[PDB]
RNA sequence: GAUCGAUGUGGUGACG
């Protein structure tokens, strides 16, 4: 059959850049946990880093980043961008976890070692994630009316 | 009930959001054809090379429905590089922008995508260049949009342990106090950039990314923005939107001189001084050709066409001609088309098998 | 080339995964025509033209499969047995259906 | 007659589907016409209805 | 032309290989596991040496199939000839047996040591057997002759683990607790080159093609290079105890640890950082790879090991002619080409394909909403047929990839299913479920939205 | 490091005699004067012992 | 519990047209305003 | 509520 169209051609191997990744853009207590902390993070294990991670008591966080040696900071900040893709049960702890962390124990502390781009992708993934607000606010709107007329 | 011929010149579609290209390889004209194909169309011969598909996905030509459109093209270092822009905006809100580059594969003789980015700018993409020089070592890309930024995009080694590749990453952001982007140019060697945010014009230096310079006279808009070529070269021309054309001097900082002259289309011969402007005068199109350095034109035609001319091209000429005369010199480097409102281009002219034996036919 | 002592090659054609049926000459001898079991297209090789069509598609025929057929020894049709007894005609030059017949019963076999 | 008519082999919708294809075609779109299924479930509609009540508190 | 597939929407190797094994399978045996060695012919058998018990097993085979016993006190050390026909072996008496695969008692006894030894090997030709032992010595003998060819005493402390080189003859290398790892090599009678180890050297390996030496120590393995003498490449952390055992794998590019903490790290070895983990049940004392990466063996503390298995043509006259392939559509292309769009929809919502690949049901809900019809395809449903869209809204809808598309879907529904809503209890619970998870996913986006203010200040305060 | 041996009892006493522990179990408890290496492996097989260990594990 | 009688009154918009403007005014600073809070948040944990 | 010129309202091929 005689057309005059050429096809080019797309595969599985080329590049693909969303917003969302880097190339787009550019005294005895238990009141601490550091000890088990250190050594999940220089072995990567789930169950330990699960263990040690998944809290909500505040002061706890404040002082297990406290007593937390200053040079295995960053794989926790590793673990939190990892960790804070995903369903909004297991989010919500982690945003608090990292808010304790640059709040009070690396607020000053972190303008030193001048690892900013290590920060950026987190600062990016997040800035991706709160794109759709105005939309969730339009559903749940409806839905609260839809609701109003279940009842 | 299967097709056996075609027979078809240049593809008539409603609107061409692209200008008119050249492709280095092929010495066609590249435009807008089918939706979501660019048609390949030979000049000399009144015949359609091909259409090349960018989109692949079904066309439904059902009333009301917004259908994604190709509306940015260009052609990078010779032909090697293709770089695509396609946008749906369905509401005015949200809009769908998607850019693509495509390498151009010697072995295959086709082209192959290399890297899509989706939604590289929040808002419309108005313009797309590349670094034409072959004297910068990396090949760059410029995409400015409504939102009040430009990006430039380089390409870098993406080469890891289990396979070697290349691909597109973004190298520089660039703005100028919330004002949108709407043209961009390179400098004849990819030193300086020149980029129009609404009425002013900013002068950038493309080996470090500074804002080197500022021009703006309290004239208008910019429409159209050029550099001009060879010995002309130190010159910037500047079309606005209230009917005028001004001359800087990049060496002066300062502008040579002004005339009130409404163009629509300014093309810069590639091989020559020349700037032809056509200029949309109430009767008619009319056509100015001059060379920057001095402020009269040499050659002046008028009524060339009735219609409006919405795009022109300089397609350099293979055998130089010869015209002595200045009024008729700019003739000799290229020729020049333009495409009018009705989509009509218009130019400017001076003048046995074996079988029959074995099977036996011959008796 | 028909010679009693050595027959020397022409030329041969391979397809690639059509095993002939029934191949044969037209009744004017310039195309040959072609046909494989369990296949629909039938090839039609033009050795004046030395252009090989494929006929894979024959508006308003029903049949899935193409094996059995005869031409005419004027050479101005084409018959294709099909199933259910029916018998389809063709035209030769254009392939385009011209009309059907159908017989009681499975056809067997069939001549001009 | 009952398997030449509606057994195995014919193509046979049901009324409220049947009934049901003008509602996706109306300038404004409604459910099917019937929407409540009776025998689809009873014991899983007694426990929606207990988590309905709990969630109102 | 051609009808065009709709397009899959996509939203961003060692793995695939490390994992294609099978279940592992527990040995029981008594005494730790010291070492498991392969044999290099096509019967891969390997040995397990244990308490003074040698056991010689086969592919699969839970019971051994030969056992070598003649040991009052824990033999050490059972390591493969060339040819898989001999094995040396050592133990606590001092004594280095050469055994036979097929027999009972040793073919040959070297005498020499006065203690225990724990490390012996096989040189590059298959004729002279290199030992080190507890008395702070390592001797060279040879086997025909049946005599000690030369002693060498430059260690301070138990010498425990020794390596040979298949490459060059003569050149072999030693690893002690006094914290050195002193290379014996060539023709001469003093150690060439040195290595210094921050810890007791429990195990030490040359790698065959440029002469790169890994040493494992506590937690540390430290990588040295030939070509300058005395080079620390690179030296690599990722356990949280002992490093105990190093392996090689049969490609150049995999190299292997196991440790005390009951895992043990793939490397590969020109990026030189991690490509895979793997986990077991009790601390690994010993590793083994067969031909290939067909068997992993790991032996533990405990008794028990873990085992973890993997018509007719053209001829050359004939002219070729290439026939199409037929294309085979997928049912939901095959259903939008005829315009079914209500079929597609139905079976993109199979459970099935919506708990595998939800990618697949967002993009054809996208082409829905691109030709214009979504809600043609929603409308005119019962309760049991919206509940199930309600269920894959709920269970899909908060994640940041399917967002947009989801949210204009919940919109057309809510929109065309309100008057309806007083009817099915069940339906009204999948509302409230959805409602809910949107004030969850807001108040998310809103502690983000402050997240994203103080990184801002901390950016600009740099 | 931190890896702790099995024990082995080099000797055992049973029914007031001495058995070494360096035997195989059944040819260890025939040290016993009425105990014969018929009667031993019987016993063994009764009371489920593995043959292959000695009298020490 | 009104918001059904609350369709079924004729010429609601009008009278509700203050509240409106309100509702529009405040909406389209939140963004804004809990980066701001963000922010007042770093600072007086810092300063306490 | 139907109606004595009434016409099913209307979706896209092909090579084991």
């Amino acid at each position: 059959a005689i057309t005059k169209v050429r096809t080019p051609v797309m595969n599985s191997e080329a590049k693909v850049l969303v917003p969302g990744i880097p190339g787009h853009h550019a005294d005895l207590q238990t009141n601490s946990f550091p000890v088990l902390l250190t050594q999940g993070l220089e072995s990567n294990d789930f169950e330990m880093l699960n263990k040690v991670l998944q809290t909500r008591n505040v002061n706890l966080i404040k002082k297990t980043v406290l007593r937390m040696p200053l040079h295995t900071i960053i794989p926790l900040l590793q673990e939190l961008t990892k960790r804070l893709q995903g369903h909004p049960n297991s989010a919500v702890l982690m945003v608090q976890w990292l808010k304790c962390v640059l709040t009070v124990h690396a607020s000053y502390l972190s303008t030193l070692p001048d690892l900013v781009p290590q920060l950026g992708t987190l600062y990016q993934l997040m800035e991706s994630r709160v794109k759709t607000f105005q939309k969730l606010s339009h559903l749940h709107g409806k839905l609260i009316l839809l609701i109003t007329q279940v009842t | 009930l299967e097709a056996s011929a075609v027979i078809q010149g240049l593809v008539k579609d409603r609107s061409i959001f692209t200008g008119l290209m050249i492709d280095p390889r092929t010495k066609a004209l590249v435009l807008n054809g089918k939706p979501g194909h660019l048609q390949f169309y030979s000049l000399q011969s009144d015949k359609q090379l091909y259409n090349l598909d960018i989109i692949q996905q079904e066309y439904i030509n059902d009333y009301g429905l917004i259908q994604i459109e190709l509306t940015k093209a260009a052609f990078g270092c010779f032909g090697n590089w293709l770089a695509t822009v396609e946008q749906r905006q369905e509401k005015e809100t949200e809009l769908e922008l998607q850019m693509k580059l495509w390498m151009y594969n010697k072995k295959t003789q086709g082209f192959i995508l290399n890297t899509k980015i989706n939604m590289p700018h929040e808002d419309c993409i108005t313009a797309l260049c590349f670094c034409n020089a072959e004297k910068s070592e990396q090949p760059t890309l410029v995409t400015a949009s409504k939102d009040g930024y430009f990006k430039v995009w380089i390409l870098t080694d993406d080469s890891d342990i289990y396979k070697k590749a290349v691909g597109w990453t973004c190298d520089f952001v660039g703005s100028y106090h919330k004002y949108q982007a709407t043209n961009c140019c390179f400098s004849e060697d990819g030193s300086l950039l020149a980029v129009s945010f609404e009425e002013i014009v900013t002068i950038w230096d493309s080996v470090t990314w500074e804002l080197k310079c500022t021009f703006c006279q309290r004239a208008g808009k910019i429409r159209h923005l050029c550099f001009g070529r060879l010995t002309c070269s130190k010159y910037l021309l500047g079309a606005t939107e209230n009917g005028i054309l001004c001359c800087w001097n990049l060496l002066s900082c300062a502008l040579e001189w002004n005339a009130k002259l409404n163009v629509r289309v300014m093309e810069p011969d590639p091989n020559s001084e020349n700037i032809a402007a056509i200029s949309q005068s109430s009767v008619g199109s009319d056509l100015f050709v001059f060379k920057p350095s001095e402020p009269r034109p040499l050659y002046i035609q008028k009524g060339i066409s009735r219609e409006k001319v919405q795009w022109g091209v300089f397609v350099p000429r293979d055998v130089p001609e010869s015209f002595t005369s200045e009024a008729y010199q700019w003739l000799n480097r290229s020729q020049f088309y333009f495409l009018t409102k009705s989509q009509s281009l218009l130019t400017f002219s001076t003048k046995t098998t074996p079988f029959y034996f074995i099977l036996g036919k011959h008796r | 080339q028909v010679d009693g002592k050595t027959n020397p090659k022409i030329q041969s054609i391979y397809l690639e995964r059509f095993p002939i049926f029934k191949a044969c000459f037209s009744a004017n001898g310039e195309e040959v025509l072609a046909t494989s079991t369990h296949s629909k297209v039938l090839y039609v090789y033009d050795m004046l033209a030395g252009k090989l069509i494929p006929v894979h598609q024959v508006r308003g025929l029903k049949e899935k499969i193409v094996r059995s057929f005869e031409v005419s020894p004027d050479g101005s049709f084409l018959l294709i047995n099909g199933i259910a007894g029916y018998l389809h005609l063709l035209a030769m030059k254009t392939k385009e259906l011209i009309g059907s017949m159908k017989i009681n019963g499975r056809v067997a076999a069939s001549t001009f | 007659i009952h398997n030449s008519l509606y057994g195995p082999g014919t193509n046979r919708t049901t009324v409220n589907k049947f009934l049901s294809l003008a509602n996706k075609r109306l300038p404004v779109k409604r459910a099917a016409v019937q929407f409540l299924n009776n025998a689809w479930g009873i014991q899983k509609k007694q426990n929606a209805k207990r988590f309905k009540r709990r969630w109102m508190v | 032309a051609g009808y065009k597939p709709v397009a899959i929407q996509t939203y961003p190797q060692d793995t695939l290989y490390w994992n294609n094994y099978k279940t592992p399978v527990q040995i029981k045996e008594f005494g730790a596991v010291s070492k498991v060695d392969f044999s290099p012919q096509p019967p891969y058998n390997y040995a397990v040496t244990a308490s003074s018990r040698i056991h010689i097993y086969g592919r699969y085979s839970q019971e051994p199939i030969k056992t070598f016993s003649r040991f009052k006190d824990t033999a050490y050390c059972a390591t493969f000839r060339q040819d898989g026909r001999l094995l040396v072996a050592g133990s606590e008496d001092g004594g280095v047996q050469l055994f036979d695969i097929s027999g009972r008692a040793p073919l040959r006894q070297f005498e020499g040591h006065t203690k225990a030894v724990h490390t012996v090997d096989f040189t590059a030709d298959k004729y002279h057997v290199v030992s080190g032992a507890d008395d702070y010595t390592v001797k060279l003998w040879d086997i025909p002759n049946s005599k000690e060819i030369l002693t060498f005493k430059e260690h301070s402390d138990y010498v425990r683990c020794g390596c040979a080189s298949k490459l060059n003859p003569d050149l072999f290398i030693t690893g002690s607790y006094d914290h050195t790892v002193k290379m014996f090599d060539a023709r001469t009678s003093e150690s060439v080159l040195s290595v210094e180890h921050g810890q007791p050297v429990e195990s030490v390996l040359l790698f065959p093609s440029g002469g790169l030496l890994v040493s494992a120590g506590g937690r540390y393995v430290k990588v040295w290079d030939m070509l300058k003498g005395g080079q620390l490449l690179v030296s690599l952390k990722n356990h949280h105890k002992t490093v105990t055992c190093l392996c090689l794998s049969s490609s150049g590019q995999r190299l292997l640890s196991g440790s005390l903490d009951r895992k043990v790290k793939v490397y590969s070895t020109t990026s030189y950082k991690v490509v895979h983990s793997f986990d077991y049940a009790a601390s690994i004392l010993s590793l083994a790879l067969a031909h290939e990466d067909e068997t992993i063996v790991v032996g533990m503390t405990n008794g028990i090991l873990s085992v973890k298995h993997r018509n007719y043509m053209k001829q050359r006259d004939d002219i070729l002619i290439n026939r199409p392939a037929k294309k085979h559509l997928e049912l939901y292309d095959r259903d939008l080409k005829h315009f079914r769009i209500s079929k597609a929809l139905d079976r993109v919502l199979d459970p099935t394909c919506t708990i595998k690949t939800p990618e697949i049901t967002v993009s054809i809900i996208k082409e829905l909403n691109r030709r214009g019809v979504l809600a043609n395809a929603l409308a005119g449903r019962d309760e049991k047929e919206i509940s199930h869209v309600l269920n894959f809204l709920i269970r899909n809808l908060s994640q940041p990839r399917f967002a947009p598309v989801l949210i204009n879907a919940a919109e057309i529904i809510i929109d065309i299913y309100l008057p309806v809503i007083g009817q099915s209890p069940v339906v009204d619970k999948k509302f409230l479920l959805l409602q809910g998870l949107v004030e969850k996913e807001i108040d998310y986006q809103r502690e983000l939205l402050e997240t994203l203010g103080m990184m801002d200040m901390l950016f600009a305060t740099m | 490091s931190l890896v702790i041996p099995e024990k082995f009892q080099h000797i055992l006493r049973v029914l007031n005699t001495n058995i070494d522990g360096r035997r195989k179990i059944a040819f260890a408890i025939t040290a016993i004067k009425g105990v014969g290496r018929r009667y031993a492996h019987v016993v063994l097989r009764k009371a489920d012992i593995d043959l292959t260990k000695r009298a020490g594990e």
